[PDB]
RNA sequence: UAUACGUUAAGUGGAAAAGGAUGUGGAGUUGCUUAGACAACC
RNA sequence: UUUGGCACCUCGAUGUCGGCUCAUCGCAUCCUGGGGCUGUAGUCGGUCCCAAGGGUUGGGCUGUUCGCCCAUUAAAGCGGUACGCGAGCUGGGUUCAGAACGUCGUGAGACAGUUCGGUCCCUAUCCGUCGCGGGCGCAGGAAAUUUGAGAGGAGCUGUCCUU
RNA sequence: GGGAUAAGUGCUGAAAGCAUCUAAGCAUGAAGCCCCCCUCAAGAUGAGAUUUCCCAUUCCGCAAGGAAGUAAGAUCCCUGA
């Protein structure tokens, strides 16, 4: 449950170390997002010498979340941290790794390239 | 349209062959009996008369075990009328049973809500509180009763008063298992009413 | 109880 | 009116009944046609001759003798000859086909169009891209014939869609 | 369609002309189609 | 629910202007027309 | 709906900006539905017509209305209702007494100039609104099940795939 | 999904030999209108309908009315949700 000024940690080496969430996308008065939802984001924090710079508006990912996920099953997943990965507008990571195990909801919204880069997939 | 009365008995779940589980309800509903039909000529609209519980004979009256001889069976206690039913098909005394509803068969579930007693306009209406801090005394109240011009307040100003009780249908609810030794629907999802409350089963009116 | 009043300078 | 004025020839095997109101059924060799006219408008058949006779001569009167001679004019015409207009497909894969008796039209939708005419009108298909509405009422026929043409109208680039036959299309230029 | 107070002929092929109690022209150039209102 | 003769078809009557119009009633002037007009159709 | 003109109600008081809460109405329509014309190839648009059913975002700055900006959205409508709503809330501003700056004034003081601070009362009689009972009526007294005159509710819309 | 419509599109068609969606006649056509869907609803004094139950008591009265004890049935009081 990620909205309007949560801070993500990101789970990848495009630079970023934390991002504030501008706005959830996919509808007019939409409060919060969830594991496989787009956001835009600002970074607040960057790892100096990366490609994605403090400052930058930038969309990402989320890969993981406190709230988690329910499955169709009745089993559910939770992590420790909330974490995205920034992402261009067909879905691929701006970054080359992913760091941390990401949820099994990302094959669902098609993002690929982030669940194969993933250490695991859970 | 066909149909069933009985009682909520709760909520469980059950998993699907696919492994999703699905929460259903348990209606247990005891075979209901055909205790009138109404006719376009006598009544002037076609429906039957379901009767379902059986009900001791001191909580019977005259009235009551005079109008269910024709049916031949014992009081009952509860008693609903369908109609847009087949008419042919049902006769008076005949049982309708939980088995005239098979598995993935959509319907439409009536019941009363829980009653929730008095309750204020932002648990009833769902309307927003005022400020909790900030210098507010307005937190739980229900906004403006309307503008000066028509020194009144509009019809449906909506205010505190009791809440619940109330008729409710939630339609196309699927049923999921139907357990015609133990007299039970399983309807995926949650129906109206307190436990024990009477439930209604129909046909689904929009299939 | 007001500072200056109802329809106030 | 001068129309309402001209009197019609009507041949041996066009019979003309009348009844209450003025209404006169037309048989002959393709069907029966009835209509129901205005009562104060005077008909009469004498040695095979139909003549509208106007009783006033108020603006209202001008419109429905006129009215009544023509439609008398194509209810005989109608049992004798027939109408029939005729529908050209115009455009890359638009094609007419009969199916028993529906149209089935092919004229650049994601399904095929259909149309069921109705008693007394009958359509032919003789090209893939040509449809025929035959029948006795000059009405129906040229009523099932819009509702044909209204399925895909010629739009003003290419000239692509359903047009009457010998239609002129306002053919704009695209770039 | 131009819906305006002043139906006139536009041009020469413009027939003005009354339906349902409204004036209106019609004409062969369908910029030309105007009806009173 | 008068009488007589007219007008209106807009519920005009029962709120509004420049202006726009083959609405309809009454007058009147005038071009052309059985040496055949006007419309249609070589 | 503006700024005004007039000075007709109210000075033995008709609380006064903005916001909050709660809406409701108009249509001159912002979106969605239906169309005509286009200097409409398509995708987009422009313009006019019908249409008020429903819908019509969260933030930064400012007391602000407004506006600009960020990011969205199908869209981010315009107006009315005592500039809707303070016996419903707030009290930042405006609008008392303190103090100060610039300025004006010989001065006391003054300024829709600014600045920091500055008491928001009321147990609801009547109508009205939302709920809940009692009474009698409904040509006998009862127990159930009902028809529906009539009333309320709901009414939004995206994206992707396919063709 | 029906029904009827708005703008719009027409068909047939004269007034006005032609033309013309209109004057007679016939269609089509909106998230809108009336339904369809959900809820309340006979104090709807216009008080509706169906099924079933009780049964024509006694005493006052010239009757008109009145009183009493009851039937079917309900309630007081009580255990509660
Ligand atoms: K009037
Ligand atoms: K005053
Ligand atoms: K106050
Ligand atoms: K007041
Ligand atoms: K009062
Ligand atoms: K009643
Ligand atoms: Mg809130
Ligand atoms: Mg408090
Ligand atoms: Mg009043
Ligand atoms: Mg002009
Ligand atoms: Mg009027
Ligand atoms: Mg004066
Ligand atoms: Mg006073
Ligand atoms: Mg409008
Ligand atoms: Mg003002
Ligand atoms: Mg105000
Ligand atoms: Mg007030
Ligand atoms: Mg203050
Ligand atoms: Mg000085
Ligand atoms: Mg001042
Ligand atoms: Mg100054
Ligand atoms: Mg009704
Ligand atoms: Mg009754
Ligand atoms: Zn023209």
């Amino acid at each position: 449950m990620i909205q309007q000024e949560t801070r993500l940690k990101v789970a990848d080496n495009s630079g970023a170390r934390e991002v504030l969430t501008i706005k959830v996308l996919g509808g007019s008065g939409r409060k919060t997002a969830n594991i496989g939802d787009v956001i835009v984001c600002t970074v607040k924090q960057a790892t100096p010498g990366g490609v994605v710079k403090k400052g930058e508006v930038v969309k990402a990912v989320i890969v993981r979340t406190k709230s988690g996920a329910r499955r169709s099953d009745g089993s559910y997943i939770s992590f420790d941290e909330n974490a995205c990965v920034i992402i261009r507008d067909d879905k691929s990571p701006r970054g080359t790794r992913i760091f941390g195990p990401v949820a099994r909801e990302l094959r669902e919204n098609n993002f690929m390239k982030i669940v194969s880069l993933a250490p695991e997939v859970i | 349209t066909k149909g069933i009365l009985g009682r909520k008995i709760g909520m469980t779940q059950v998993f699907a062959e696919n492994g999703d589980l699905i929460p259903v309800t348990v209606i247990e509903a005891a075979p209901n009996v055909v205790l009138q039909k109404k006719t376009a000529e006598n009544d002037g609209y076609e429906a039957i008369q379901l009767g379902f519980d059986d009900k001791r004979e001191k909580l019977s009256n005259k009235p009551e075990k005079g109008h269910v001889a024709k049916a031949e069976t014992a009081p009952k206690r509860f008693v609903k009328e369908l109609r847009g039913v087949e008419m042919d098909a049902y006769e008076v005394g005949q049982e309708v049973k939980v088995e005239i509803f098979s598995a993935g068969e959509i319907v439409d579930v009536t019941g009363v809500s829980k009653g929730k007693g008095f309750q204020g306009a932002i648990k009833r209406h769902g309307q927003s509180r005022g400020p909790m801090s900030h210098g507010s005394r307005y937190h739980r109240r229900p906004g403006s009763m309307g503008p000066v011009d028509p020194n009144r307040v509009f019809k449906g100003k909506l205010l505190p008063g009791r809440m619940g009780g109330e008729q409710i249908t939630v339609q196309n609810l699927e049923i999921v298992k139907v357990d015609a030794e133990r007299n039970l629907l399983l309807i995926k999802g949650n129906v109206p009413g307190a436990k024990k409350s009477l439930i209604t089963v129909k046909s689904a009116v929009k299939s | 109880r007001l500072a200056l009043g109802d329809r106030a300078p | 009116s001068r129309v309402g004025k001209k009197l019609l020839e009507i041949p041996s095997d066009v019979t003309v009944t009348l009844n209450d109101n003025n209404t006169v059924a037309v048989k002959g060799p393709k069907g029966e046609l009835t209509r129901t006219f205005h009562p104060d408008m005077e008909i009469k058949v004498e040695d095979n001759v139909l003549t509208v006779a106007r009783p006033s001569d108020q603006k209202e009167h001008r419109a429905l003798h006129g009215t009544t001679r023509s439609l008398l004019g194509n209810m005989v015409e109608g049992v004798s000859k027939g109408f029939e207009r005729g529908l050209e497909l115009v455009g890359v894969g638009y094609r007419a086909s009969k199916s028993g008796n529906k149209l089935v039209l092919n004229v650049g939708y994601s399904h095929p169009v259909e149309i069921v005419p109705e008693e007394g009108i009958e359509i032919e298909v003789p090209s893939q891209t040509k449809v025929v509405v035959k029948g006795t009422d000059k009405e129906r026929v040229g009523a099932i014939a819009a509702n044909i043409r209204a399925v895909r109208s010629p739009e003003p680039y290419k000239g692509k869609g359903i047009r009457y036959e010998g239609e002129v299309v306002r053919r704009k230029e695209g770039k | 369609m131009k819906v305006r107070p002043s139906v006139k002929p536009i041009c020469e092929k413009c027939k003005v002309i009354r339906r349902k109690g409204k004036v209106m022209v019609i004409c062969e150039n369908p910029k030309h189609k105007q009806k009173q209102g």
